[PDB]
């Protein structure tokens, strides 16, 4: 049973870490996108 | 405290107050070979020469606005704010693209701009007051190229066309352009006289010299038609109905006219392509300064500058934050 | 509350706290000894009455008192923290005897009495830092070498390979050849200076033979370095003579499979079904292992020896000097891993063996 269980523990840890990397990168990208959108919006404020 | 608006253009500097119609000082610019400050010290010196000799007023009192090239690199802007605030200690600052001011001078936010200076002629489509960096097309077939045709075509004439003599040598080839260059196929021509009295019957040279910017490299028409290609798809009709021209280098006889034909025959005929005829030198020479002068004057400029305050609380980073 | 990460390099300790990017304090892991025994650089500063000592021999512990005191001084001066209110995460080389594991667990619990403890291999934590699922890890550490094929965040002790060759032996050989060039390098200062020169100009040759031809013909390889005394050293072929020893143990009179040869052996020791993926998931290790021309040359060598029918996608993080510690910070910064900690009362109710019952 211990054999069965630690392999599962390793697998779940791998899934956790891969998911973490994923949101890290997605947050980076979406932050950039929001920044440029805000810049366009302030330029549209100039246009206002 | 009347706001000061300076244009640091590549070949001449146009300087003046926000509330006045004309730049009170327009003198030759060099630290701006490529389009941005190549020599900060020479740049700083000519700026110093501006505040003291050209306008006879300290920079520490009036609010100040500077205009910059559309394609310029950021590092220039951060350093400019760094140099400007540190040395001159201005109360308020701002940076705007020359193309943006022209569209502001022409009272048309959404448009496409054609201008040329030292070594560069570019196409910049501006939408909603925003320059589409991706849409910019920069070509070398600037006025300098055409004048260099003039100079060589003068040297072949074998006329006698220290740095001041070079300034004179350059000044004449430009002056000849305004009088003569128009865009046996030209019929009898002018009798333009040099100050010493030398002259010649300037024949087809007046017609072939200007043709270089269309056909010496991307011609001005090719510069623009592609630029709109690179921009968005559906705003393109807006740009075509809003094309504008600025810059003293663009001052050639039937120039704007030939541009209309080249585009009218290149654009789809169904399009509403229109050129705004600010063809007068005074219009073209002031167009950039006019937009800046208007910009500084307005009552919402009171929140738009980078006050001296923003520069203490934040360093160079503010430039990217306050100026689109 | 705080989170503690302890990375113990083969010859330099580099500790820090979870969530941090870089270790709190870093220094070589040496121990003084009076003819008060002082720690690392603390001992080094007092060389007159303290003698240098390496508790991490061969990448392995020597005497429990030595690292007891390294932790003593760590906590009291560098961290200047109360770890006994924070979890304590520690790392180890693979194939470590259970004796060392129980010993360190007991030392932690009794000597320092910190609530939460847990241990995990260096290589797997570095892989976690590398953000990949399945692959093979090369442990080009600092004092010892290993090849860890990690699968599903899970490794097979048998498949691993070992070799006690690392930056220390490379530096010793480089010192030897530099002395042979007509120089001399005896004391600690000379050792560190040789390591400095290596870190500065030494690199990994692409075609070692044509590299010899160029060094003996193109003096550009022969370069000038200001020694601490100021002396300028011409350094040509020797810029990369030592690194080639990695693939050629004969350089030092040793006989074994080169680094990539060792790696091929290891990947063969695995199961064929996923060796293609392993090839696709190369790894690197060691801050003393980033020398130019190394990743590309190793890539070429694997492409050659490894059948091209499989995809050999190398992985050479230029920031791997802390890979293990960085992975440790990441892990300690995970929610589901918090439960997995081990409490002091759990030791009090099960003894040290609880680590081998749970700490995996």
């Amino acid at each position: 049973q211990e054999r069965r269980w630690k392999v599962a523990a390793a697998k779940k840890l791998v899934r956790t870490v891969v998911r973490h990397h994923e949101e890290k990168q997605l947050r980076e990208e979406r932050g950039k996108k929001e920044e440029q959108s805000r810049l366009r919006r302030i330029a549209a404020s100039t246009a206002r | 405290v009347g706001a000061l608006v300076f244009d640091i253009g590549s070949y001449t500097v146009r300087a003046g107050y926000a509330g006045e119609d004309c730049p009170k000082v327009d003198f030759p610019t060099s630290p701006l070979k490529n389009g941005m400050v190549e020599d900060w010290d020479s740049f700083q010196a000519i700026l110093d020469h501006t505040y003291k000799m050209h306008v006879k007023s300290e920079a520490s009192l009036h609010p100040v606005l500077m205009s910059e090239a559309p394609w310029n690199t950021r590092a220039k802007r951060e350093k400019l704010t760094e140099l400007m605030f540190e040395h001159y200690n201005i109360p308020a600052f701002f940076l705007c693209k020359t193309a943006v001011l022209t569209a502001f001078a022409n009272g048309r936010s959404t448009g496409l701009i054609l201008d040329s200076g030292a070594t560069h002629t570019t196409a910049i489509p501006v939408h909603d007051g925003y320059v589409l960096q991706q849409g910019i097309v920069k070509s070398p077939l600037a006025g300098d190229f055409i004048t260099m045709q003039c100079r060589e075509l003068f040297q072949e004439m074998n006329i006698e066309l220290r740095s001041w003599h070079n300034y004179m040598c350059n000044c004449v080839i430009q002056d000849f352009q305004a009088s003569v260059l128009q865009v046996a196929a030209q019929m009898p021509t002018v009798h333009y006289e040099f100050p010493n009295g030398y002259n010649c019957d300037f024949g087809a040279e007046r017609l072939k010299i200007p043709e270089g910017l269309f056909d010496p490299m991307l011609g001005v028409s090719h510069v623009v038609t592609t630029s709109v290609g690179m921009c968005d798809i559906d705003i393109r009709p807006g740009l075509y109905g809003s094309v504008i021209v600025a810059g003293g280098n663009t001052l050639i006889q039937s120039f704007t006219d030939r541009l209309n034909r080249e585009l009218s025959q290149k654009t789809p005929p169904s399009m509403r392509l229109k050129l705004i005829a600010n063809n007068t030198t005074v219009e073209r020479r002031f167009s950039s300064w006019i937009g800046g002068s208007i910009l500084a004057s307005l009552g919402t400029f009171q929140q738009m500058w980078i006050s001296k305050q923003e520069y203490e609380e934040g360093g160079k980073q503010c430039v990217e934050r306050k100026c689109p | 509350i705080a989170a503690l990460v302890v990375d113990n390099g083969s010859g330099m300790c580099k500790a820090g706290f979870a969530g941090d990017d870089a270790p709190r304090a870093v220094f070589p892991s040496i121990v003084g000894r009076p003819r008060d025994s002082y720690v690392g650089d603390e001992a080094q500063s007092k060389r007159g009455i303290l003698t240098l000592k390496y508790p991490i021999e061969h990448g392995i512990v020597t005497n429990w008192d030595d690292m007891e005191k390294i932790w003593h001084h760590t906590f009291y001066n560098e961290l200047r923290v109360a770890p006994e209110e924070h979890p304590v995460l520690l790392t180890e080389a693979p194939l470590n005897p259970k004796a060392n594991r129980e010993k360190m667990t007991q030392i932690m619990f009794e000597t320092f009495n910190t609530p939460a403890m847990y241990v995990a291999i260096q290589a797997v934590l570095s892989l976690y830092a590398s953000g990949r699922t399945t692959g093979i890890v090369m442990d080009s550490g600092d004092g010892v070498t290993h090849t860890v094929p990690i699968y599903e965040g899970y490794a097979l002790p048998h498949a691993i390979l070992r070799l006690d060759l690392a930056g220390r032996d490379l530096t010793d050989y480089l010192m030897k050849i530099l002395t042979e060039r007509g120089y001399s390098f005896t004391t600690t200062a000379e050792r560190e200076i040789v390591r400095d020169i290596k870190e500065k100009l030494c690199y990994v040759a692409l075609d070692f033979e044509q590299e010899m031809a160029t060094a003996a013909s193109s003096s550009s390889l022969e370069k000038s370095y200001e020694l601490p005394d100021g002396q300028v050293i011409t350094i040509g072929n020797e810029r990369f003579r030592c690194p080639e020893a990695l693939f050629q143990p004969s350089f030092l009179g040793m006989e074994s499979c080169g680094i990539h040869e060792t790696t091929f052996n290891s990947i063969m020791k695995c199961d064929v079904d996923i060796r293609k993926d392993l090839y696709a998931n190369t790894v690197l290790s060691g801050g003393t292992t980033m020398y130019p021309g190394i990743a590309d040359r190793m890539q070429k060598e694997i492409t050659a020896l490894a059948p091209s029918t499989m995809k050999i996608k190398i992985i050479a993080p230029p920031e791997r000097k802390y890979s293990v510690w960085i992975g440790g910070s990441i892990l300690a910064s995970l929610s589901t891993f918090q439960q997995m900690w081990i409490s002091k009362q759990e030791y009090d109710e099960s003894g040290p063996s609880i680590v081998h019952r749970k700490c995996f």
